[PDB]
């Protein structure tokens, strides 16, 4: 996999830049790197591919080009219609691809929302059914888009998260969850739990600790 | 040999030049050619050998009486953004035969679709650049090679 | 360029293998490279692999390794993906794409189909009901989140109300996450003033029809 942003956003008319980090295996290795447009339920559209051509029809203020080992997608003039997902794509060097996570792109109704965090250690009651749930809740945040990481003594946890995707709140500010699974051995095997919500650039960091 | 081992720039491997040192590689077969290689592709340049470099760039005989030197150039032939200006043929219809240079740059048809001279989604440009950076792991480092003949 | 036509949607159970067939649409895929796709629920895009309708060759991605077949009868031209031994993260929808390609296609898929949905289905399950606790350090002047983790029941919907509808400012039910097993669950806050914390009884109230299964779970501090 290649590394996205999970949120880029800009005003109608500014231009906003999406990179996209690879090895020098992928990216650095070739010049293959195709951005698809995407939006839930449609097909993925090709909007760059070689490293900087746009197929025809494509509207000219998109933009592509790499460094190293790092490619970007730039869009200028931002337009409601380009608001959608982005992955960047490349040949991986044996007949095969590597996508990135993908990138919610979002035109900016609104100014940006930092999004408060609140975690929830588990209850006595589900470790008493052999079980451990931590629970991290992300309300008011704008654009709707979260990279959402849980850390157990600085250690990275990626077994047992399930993460919704954003939704809608009636304030027009964007909500979500995050769920981390354990069991009551590995809850109380560690010192400090902690759930990581990084929302454009910025980190909100909750912990909690079996001891505490 | 000073012109070519002491040169300051060396060519890319699809446009090689033609032209004791004991005191990388210096493996000799039996018993000059200029390029810069990724060092994984080094072993390519040895008789027998197959590979991008070997079948699309350059390609030795088996029948081969000399000698094959290169060293670590990553100093030299490497920008921290990437020196994309030393590429390789990554697209050929064919194997060079023995001592063949190819500097064609004709469209690469991979589909039924005719490409008449331009770039297209299935209408490769046949040469792929390296882009050498120094933090890459020394395999992929640049390497310059010399054939003696 | 979406002009591939795939088979309808798919119910399976876990287990079960599915067959998707992509049908060429008018072109012939003897000239085409054909490459699968699949995105699950709240996930990204995912490349499953990939078959030469010109001669044959095909490469599988290592997480389907073993698991997918793909084939393709250009006498029809149809594509075919064959998953076998569904599990519950295989809920997806699945894409076959196209380029007129007579080897790999290194800058990616050009031709698309519209996408065959694919839902491994899981058996009803009610759901289990636990407190989150208001803060044990929770004083007069501040306001305090309480809340109920509604876990691993299926399928939609569940409805959670508090104090049986008596309580409805500072309310927020979170929507439900659907877990890789193929559950569902969510969590409902409601933001109360602390100093109630001693003296309010605090109850949310779960509803899981499809289950036939309410609870009433009352929510104490810690
Ligand atoms: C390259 O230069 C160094 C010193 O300038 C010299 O010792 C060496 O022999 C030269 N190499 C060749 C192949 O002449
Ligand atoms: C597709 O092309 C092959 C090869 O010429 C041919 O045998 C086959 O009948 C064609 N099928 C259709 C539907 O055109």
């Amino acid at each position: 996999a290649l590394t996205q942003p999970p949120s880029a956003s800009g005003s109608p008319g500014q231009s906003v830049t999406i990179s996209c980090t690879g090895t020098s295996s992928d990216l650095g290795a070739y010049h293959f790197v195709t951005w698809y447009q995407h939006y839930p339920g449609k097909a993925p559209k090709v909007m760059i591919y070689g490293v900087r051509k746009r197929p025809s029809g494509v509207p000219d203020r998109f933009s592509g080009s790499k460094s190293g080992n790092t490619a970007s997608l730039t869009v200028s003039g931002l337009q409601d219609e380009d608001e959608a997902d982005y992955y960047c794509s490349s040949y991986a060097g044996n007949n095969d691809f590597v996508f990135g996570g993908g990138t919610k792109l979002t035109v900016l109704g609104q100014p940006k929302a930092a999004p408060s965090v609140t975690l929830f250690p588990p209850s006595s009651e589900e470790l008493q059914a052999n079980k451990a749930t931590l629970v991290c809740l992300i309300s008011d945040f704008y654009p709707g888009a979260v990279t959402v990481a849980w850390k157990a003594d600085s250690s990275p946890v990626k077994a047992g998260v399930e993460t919704t995707t954003p939704s809608k709140q009636s304030n027009n500010k964007y909500a979500a969850s995050s769920y981390l699974s354990l069991t009551p051995e590995q809850w109380k095997s560690h010192r400090s739990y902690s759930c990581q919500v990084t929302h454009e650039g910025s980190t909100v960091e909750k912990t909690v600790a079996p001891t505490e | 040999f000073g012109e070519v081992f002491n040169a300051t720039r060396f060519a890319s491997v699809y446009a090689w030049n033609r032209k004791v040192l004991y005191n990388s590689t210096f493996k000799c077969y039996g018993v000059a050619d200029s390029f810069v290689i990724r060092g994984d592709e080094v072993r390519q340049i040895a008789p027998g050998q197959t590979g991008k470099i070997a079948d699309y760039n350059y390609k030795l005989p088996d029948d081969f009486t000399g000698c094959v030197i290169a060293w670590n150039s990553n100093n030299l032939d490497s920008k921290v953004g990437g020196n994309y200006n030393y590429l390789y043929r990554l697209f050929r219809k064919s194997n060079l035969k023995p001592f063949e240079r190819d500097i064609s740059t004709e469209i690469y048809q991979a589909g039924s679709t005719p490409c008449n001279g331009v770039e297209g989604f299935n209408c490769y440009f046949p040469l792929q650049s390296y882009g050498f950076q120094p933090t890459n792991g020394v395999g992929y480092q640049p390497y310059r090679v010399v054939v003696l003949s | 360029q979406v002009q591939l036509v795939q088979s309808e949607a798919e119910v399976k159970e876990p287990g079960a293998s599915v067959e998707v067939s992509c049908k060429a649409s008018g072109y012939n895929f003897t000239n085409f490279a054909i490459s699968w796709v699949r995105q699950a629920p709240g996930q990204g895009l995912e490349w499953m692999g990939w078959i030469s309708g010109y001669n044959g060759d095909t490469n599988s991605a290592q997480k389907f390794l073993g698991r997918v077949t793909m084939t393709t009868d250009t006498s029809t031209t149809t594509a075919y993906m064959e998953l076998r031994s569904l599990r519950s993260d295989d809920t997806a929808v699945y894409y076959c794409a196209g380029s007129d390609n007579y080897g790999f296609p290194y800058n990616g898929m050009d031709v698309w189909g519209q996408g065959t949905t694919v839902t491994v289905f899981n058996q009803i399950k009610p759901p289990s009901v636990f407190p989150l606790a208001p803060s044990s350090k929770s004083t007069s002047g501040g306001t305090a989140a309480l809340g109920c983790l509604v876990k691993d029941y299926f399928p939609e919907p569940v409805t959670v109300s508090w104090n049986s509808g008596a309580l409805t400012s500072g309310v927020h039910t979170f929507p439900a996450v659907l877990q890789s097993s193929g559950l569902y669950s969510l969590s409902s806050v409601v933001t109360v003033p602390s100093s109630s914390l001693g003296t309010q009884t605090y109850i949310c109230n779960v509803n899981h029809k499809p289950s036939n299964t309410k609870v009433d779970k009352k929510v104490e501090p810690k």
